[PDB]
């Protein structure tokens, strides 16, 4: 979708596995700013907005 | 009110302690208050900060 009219999908009642993302050297830009890339397989989350 | 003087000490080295266990609970501008929360988000470089 447009950048005014961005989309927001629900992720809930599911396993994320985080390292495929960060192994593939596809993307770019890959920053977080919360917390760090390595420690995401080993934590849960609440709510999961993307 | 006859053990007044005692009852002020007793209050005051309780006090002390839970004012020390309160400010254990400060974030002091890090991200959070507990230490394993910030050990197990951030890498080393940035967890040491």
């Amino acid at each position: 979708a447009s950048v005014y009219a961005w989309n927001r999908k629900r992720i809930s009642n599911c396993v994320a596995d985080y390292s495929v993302l960060y192994n593939s050297a596809s993307f770019s830009t890959f920053k977080c700013y919360g917390v760090s890339p390595t420690k995401l397989n080993d934590l849960c989350f609440t709510n999961v907005y993307a | 009110s006859a053990l007044g003087k005692l009852q002020d000490v007793v209050n005051q080295n309780a006090q002390a302690l839970n004012t020390l266990v309160k400010q254990l609970s400060s974030n002091f501008g890090a991200i959070s208050s507990v230490l394993n929360d910030i050990l197990s988000r951030l890498d080393k470089v940035e967890a040491e900060v």
